[PDB]
């Protein structure tokens, strides 16, 4: 399989200010990478579809990029209702996996 | 210098023009023709080719080969069903996957008739006899079938010729295309009974096809890439 | 053009349960629907999906011996059957939607299993 | 009946023909003609009840059959057409269907999602790659979906006839013939990384029998080289 | 009635392949496609009806823009102008915005500032070949065939900007002129998966009924 | 394939032969270049594989601008107007921006309003002998030959700016008509050091390998 | 005034457009033409000449002439190689900085034929032979002089004449030009043994060259001022 | 290129004009004309008809 | 696309010193390649080059007697070796490529080097 490692797995920022999340593979996978999020209230959706295209309906402050083992995502503007959890998943080999969750909270 | 004036609808782009453009590589001087086997003018000419049609849907059979495949044996009662299917387009009938059927979802109107060939493929020592009726709209699906010989109908028999075209009109109650035993199946002995029909169909004239427009039948949410 | 799950419930360890995933607003013998668990101290988990059209089902090593897909035509919904429960059991089981081979594009809101006595 | 070509002799008896055209003649590259044109008579495959198809990668049977195979190793370039008998011998007591369809540029499709198949599965030398009648699992890696109603292309099974084909019934037909020309976009191309036709041979109504006769139908395959030349020195 | 169902009838239509957006002060905002067919699905099975395909090319951009928010003080910019680039098969890539692979002499570029007719171009039958060869059973990787390349585009500001940030998004469409085809094909059954192969998941023949009568 | 390889196919391309910026209140921003082909290395090879060349000329700017911050209350201004102004050799050359030898009546200028198309112009042949020649072995200072010498353009704006800082920035693209090449000539081996003489440091004649077998 | 209709594409530069354009020196009158001897009308006419191939590179032999000579000795050994070298294109080859390979250079695609003029220069009382093979595509480097002998080779007596020339297709394994001692060199007394033998390369018939693009034999970081 | 110039009352849209325009949808091939009785030419014909007067509106 | 050298180094005086720096991304054979040294209190000064497609190095007089410059075309290295240390000799040295006959595009990061006992 695919160890994906999102080490991190809490995030602390205030609104305003530009935030990364890092999703680190076991080996390459080729640009096939999915960046979901679930609300606390447990509805998930796709934010990004590969490295760096966005979902339609999906708003321009996200974007993501990588190449080989080593992905991110970046949210330039944070806002109020981005206050969520995380995840990534490859596409590459069987079966799929997921990574760990990331939590976000404001700062102070 | 020469007096011109701009008329409206002149800095648009009306995605349907045909106006010149300027080539992004001249003097390039690219590669000549060459005599490849089987053109296209028209798509009606890949619609005049015959196709299998899955008349044996029935929830279990289409993921499987047994989808085209009529099932025939040789029954107790005297007069019975084969199979039937209407002629009413779009609504999940069974000639809309074919190779006539997916050009005709391409265009919002037509109009022309219908080729249905059938092939008994059963053993060569077998005999029986079949009937292949046609309800034109207006009529009901007939309930026996003694009222649907006085209909339209081809007697046809197996032990004669293996192949039978009834030619049928089709256009956008709407038809139906019965078939009933007339005689049983005669067989001797050390032959199997169970035997089988295929149906093709074909466009035999020439269609009436307008309003092009796109198909149902594929769809998308993100690029593929 | 969304799709709806069953309720929570309970069981005792050694039971069976079965839950469902009723889609809606598309025809249901077209895409294959999947099924991804999530343990609360840890991320998704895949179990394995069912092409409706065929009842193929595909099970991930880690739940092969357990979980059985199956699927309707004509409810147009697709239950999955837990047998055996344990106390690592007890998670969030989520219904998806594969589109373009590696996008899960359309989720459920999710039904919690949990085991007690 | 009884037609010669070389060393090789088969008999014969209605023949369809490519797409209307006849195969024709075209550095400075000149042609092969007696060391080459004979009946390559590949193994017969046998049709049970049990059966659901085989397939054939029409430049890559030839590969090691002899002195058209030892050619394939000095020529880099060249261009062929081809001429295919198909003949399976069963009694009047025999029922089936086969229909016998020549595809030019047949892409199969892969097990899983992400990989494409691997070159010992597209085709093996003068053997039968054969179908079958249920999914391959996403669980191989480099493995051809085989499932039969899709011809391992994504498409309706029915639909094949568009190709050049011929339907050999056992009730009425014995045999079947297929002239298929050249059909490329370049007109010279890689021999070795390209296989330009397939012929495929599916049983639609399936074989059945009284218990007595024969459990099994032979089918006897044998292709014909037809204006046969190469780019070379 | 007789003309709609010609092969020029059919297949010269415009569609929408591609969108994207770029920002001008990024150091990573600028647009990248490489010209093919198979990202859209409904231009895709049109195509994909026959083996070898043979046509002239026609692009044109429609090309917007948006003020993103700066900090104070006055923004009054003047005009923007844009450029296209076309890169041949077989030529020079770009990898920053700043770079010398835009300044080539050999890729054909187009400017064009707001506020005019959008700009069209046209590439002829570019190809070493006589055809476009849509199904490929071989190797160069299985299936791929780079005799059908039909380049890459790339844009980008010219502009310098100094008091507003402003991100632009650029629409291409798409329409063959002259259409040849060679060798017809059935139409694809199953949903498309991947853009490069043809590899699907199996899917029933038609949709079902509950009995034969 | 017959013709891709003949004299005009071959130098009849546009090329980015220069590129400044200028400001319009700083007293020392406007621009000047010197027309001659020996800046940029990939065109200055392809016309000197030939002794003596003969052709016309023809030149496209593509101006655009920025908003330099200013200091507040409420930056609005009109289309801006610049002069591009070609000096015949042997005339007259400004000092400073505000200067007599823009208005000298045999000094042909372009005008041209931000927001149009960008302004061409065409240059005949323009020498006293009958071909440009490219190596000069002689004096005149060494191997210099001002027989053949295109001009000289300058460029500023016209408009006078009062609340905003705007600075402006011109590509000159570069293009050959109707080619003549005369007493062909090998190819450059080593790379370019300067720009007026053929001065060099010397290399090895071809990549190496380890064996001759 | 007359009414008109800009099309899109209006206002733009394409930088490979062919469109009239303004005089900005008329009345002028310009020097008329000269007779000049050596006028070029194609490329090809500079590939079709001749032109010395460094074949002994050698890791030392790059900054000399000596890169040129091929050098030749009389041995002991019974069959034994001279030189050889691929026609491989672009992967650094030896063909790569001549006359005909840096016209070649500009171009994507290619494909001819070559002529290699070989020349001795040695003694005049000096007699040997020599085998001149070319490998076609897909056969090995013949790793002697008997199997180099079954291919396509010429035999080449220094006595007789002194230049031969193996005419060869280049395209875009690929070849093998290697060159074998049949016989020793027999010379007099007071004459030495250690010659020199170099070779010329041309475009035999016309190319056909398509698709322009840029060399990447020069290259640029600042502006030459 | 060729040299205009642009009149006054150019880029304006005077409602009453009679100037070409381009085809929405080209290539469609409308439904060809047919014999159909009781064509009009001229509002006249209309007019040149009997119709019965109201010559006795009398409020009720 | 850029350059590296080796680390800082020491050594007694009277020793020898034999530096390197390392070019990859371009073809190392046609660029000459330059040594500045930066003693701490004072600006840069030149010591020589060697073109490597030749092995033609030429020297300042301040540094003649003293410094080597080879190069290797296999690893696409270049050295310089110090004989006969002194107090004088501790610096930083760079490594440039002189391009366009007068202007140094690409450094090194330079090694320091003392002499100590």
């Amino acid at each position: 399989d695919i160890q994906m490692t999102q080490t991190k797995s809490s995030l602390s920022a205030s609104l305003g200010d530009r935030v990364t999340i890092s999703c680190r593979a076991s080996q390459d996978i080729s640009n096939y990478l999915n960046w979901y999020q679930q609300k606390p209230d447990g509805s998930v959706k796709l934010l990004i579809y590969y490295t760096s295209t966005l979902h339609s309906g999906v708003p321009s402050r996200f974007s993501g990029s990588g190449s080989g083992t080593d992905y991110s995502l970046t949210i330039n503007s944070l806002e109020q209702e981005d206050i969520a959890t995380y995840f990534c998943q490859q596409g590459n080999t069987f079966p799929f996996t997921f990574g760990g969750g990331t939590k976000l909270e404001i700062r102070r | 210098g020469l007096p011109v004036m701009t008329t409206p609808g002149s800095t648009q782009f009306l995605t349907s023009d045909d106006f010149q453009s300027p080539s992004a590589m001249p003097q390039f001087d690219v590669t000549p023709e060459m005599q490849i086997p089987g053109r296209v003018n028209n798509l009606m000419e890949i619609a005049e080719v015959d196709s299998v049609v899955p008349v044996n849907n029935t929830e279990d059979n289409v993921s499987s080969l047994k989808a085209y495949q009529i099932p025939v044996q040789s029954n107790s009662d005297n007069g019975k069903q084969v199979f039937g299917f209407p002629l009413q387009p779009g609504a999940n009938n069974v000639l809309n996957r074919t190779l006539l059927g997916e050009i005709l979802n391409y265009y919002t109107h037509w109009s022309g008739s219908i080729k249905l060939t059938f092939m008994f493929c059963g053993s060569a020592m077998a005999t029986g006899k079949f009937l292949l009726a046609y309800s034109p709209p207006g009529a009901g699906v007939p309930k026996n079938r003694k009222d649907a010989m006085l209909g339209t109908h081809v007697i046809w028999d197996v032990g004669l010729q293996s192949s039978c075209v009834l030619c049928v009109p089709w256009i956008s109650a709407a038809g139906y295309v019965t078939c009933w035993y007339q005689t049983n199946i005669v067989v001797p002995a050390d032959v199997q009974s169970s035997c089988d029909i295929l149906c093709f169909v074909s466009a035999c004239n020439d269609f009436s096809v307008r309003m092009l427009k796109d198909t149902p039948f594929i769809r998308q949410d993100t690029f593929y890439q | 053009v969304q799709l709806q799950q069953s309720a929570a419930e309970l069981a005792r360890p050694g039971a069976s349960v079965k839950m469902s995933c009723k889609a809606s607003g598309y025809t249901f013998t077209t895409y294959t629907m999947h099924w991804v668990k999530q343990r609360p101290g840890q991320g998704l988990e895949w179990i394995g999906y069912i092409n409706p059209s065929s009842r193929y089902t595909e099970y991930n090593q880690k739940f092969k011996d357990k979980t059985t897909l199956t699927a309707d035509k004509s409810s147009s919904t697709a239950y999955m059957q837990l047998s055996s429960l344990t106390f690592e059991d007890s998670a969030v089981y989520y219904c998806a939607r594969r589109s373009e081979a590696d996008r899960f594009v359309y989720w459920g809101q999710g039904t919690l299993v949990t085991v007690s006595a | 009946r009884s037609i010669t070509l070389g060393n090789s002799t088969i008999t014969t008896q209605n023949v369809v023909v490519g797409y209307g055209v006849w195969p024709e003649y075209l550095d400075q590259p000149t042609q092969p003609d007696v060391a080459t044109c004979r009946f390559y008579t590949l193994e017969s495959v046998q049709w049970m009840k049990n059966s659901a198809g085989w397939w054939w990668k029409l430049p890559d049977a030839l590969s090691q059959m002899g002195l058209f195979g030892q050619n394939m190793q000095y020529h880099y370039l060249g261009r062929t057409g081809y001429t295919i008998h198909v003949q399976c011998n069963a009694s009047k007591f025999h029922q089936g269907c086969l229909l016998v369809v020549c595809v030019p540029e047949a892409e199969m499709g892969c097990s899983n999602l992400n990989n494409t198949p691997e070159f010992s599965e597209l085709s093996g030398g003068d053997s039968a790659r054969m179908f079958t009648d249920t999914q391959v699992g996403e669980s191989n890696a480099k493995k051809v979906q085989t499932a039969v109603w899709n011809a391992g292309m994504g498409v309706g099974v029915g639909n094949l006839t568009i190709f050049p084909h011929q339907w050999i019934n056992l009730r009425t037909n014995n045999s079947a013939t297929l002239v298929m020309p050249y059909i490329n976009s370049v007109p010279m191309d890689n021999m070795f990384r390209h296989n330009n036709l397939t012929l495929m041979i599916i049983p639609f109504v399936p074989l059945n029998y009284s218990e007595g006769s024969s459990p099994y139908v032979p089918i006897t395959v044998t292709i014909a080289p037809m204006c046969a030349e190469y780019n070379g020195l | 009635s007789r003309s709609e169902s010609s092969i020029e009838n059919f297949l010269c239509r415009s569609a929408c392949v591609y969108y994207a957006t770029y920002t001008n002060n990024s150091k990573k905002g600028f647009a990248e496609w490489v010209i093919n067919t198979r990202q859209v699905a409904q231009l895709r099975r049109k195509l994909e009806l026959f083996t070898y395909l043979r046509f002239d090319l026609e692009l044109t951009f429609v090309i917007t823009s948006a003020q993103q928010p700066s900090t104070a003080s006055s923004v009054d910019a003047p005009v923007q102008t844009h450029q296209i680039m076309y890169v041949p098969p077989g030529g020079p890539v770009p990898t920053k915005v700043k770079d010398y692979a835009w300044q080539t002499s050999t890729n054909p570029s187009v400017f064009w500032t707001e506020g005019n007719a959008p700009p069209r171009m046209s590439i002829p039958f570019i190809s070493i070949g006589n055809a476009y060869s849509c199904f490929y059973d071989g190797w160069t990787v299985y299936g791929i065939n780079t005799l059908n390349n039909m380049g890459t585009l790339y844009m980008r500001h010219v502009n310098e900007a100094g008091q507003g940030p402003i991100k632009s998004t650029v629409r291409i469409y798409f329409k063959p002129k002259h259409v040849k085809a060679w060798v017809p094909r059935p139409p694809r059954l199953c949903q498309y998966e991947k853009q490069k192969n043809v590899n699907f998941s199996p899917i029933g023949v038609t949709t079902s009924r509950t009995d034969i009568i």
